């Protein structure tokens, strides 16, 4: 879930 | 990106604002203006010459959301970089600003060098 939200900013180039 | 890009930096807590304001000066943007909600910041807008903005989520009147909406929607600003500031990381908030068009997403507090990162994947992205 840290790394759902990590993978998540990483896939809108966030 | 051009050293005169004008930003502004939208923050109902006069302090962040500062704060931002001096990580930017320190990253050689010196020229910035401040606005304390969606509302303050929409009429210095009107101005015109603004090349960029980075707003808090929360603040009255209007928040860092539908400033951000308001601006994506407009005829002459829709394209204008937004980064958008919060208190904490969450799903439901990021994917919030994605859905709204944020061009970046930073959590508070953030050293100079975040900052610079994050302008700079901006910057990237619309080949400024």
């Amino acid at each position: 879930s840290q790394d759902q939200v990590d993978d998540l900013l990483d896939s809108l180039g966030f | 990106a051009d050293k005169e890009l004008k930003f502004l930096v939208v923050d109902d807590f006069s302090t962040m604002r500062r704060i931002v304001r001096n990580l930017l000066k320190e990253l050689g943007f010196n020229n910035v203006e401040e606005a304390e909600d969606g509302v303050d910041a929409l009429n210095k807008l009107q101005a015109g010459g603004f090349g960029f903005i980075i707003s808090d989520w929360n603040m009255p009147n209007m928040d860092g959301l539908e400033l951000l909406k308001t601006i994506r929607a407009d005829s002459a600003m829709s394209a204008l970089p937004v980064l958008m500031v919060t208190a904490e990381a969450k799903k439901e908030n990021i994917i919030a600003a994605a859905q709204a068009g944020a061009s970046g997403y930073v959590v508070k507090p953030f050293t100079a060098a975040t900052l610079e990162e994050k302008l700079n994947k901006i910057f990237e992205k619309l080949g400024m």
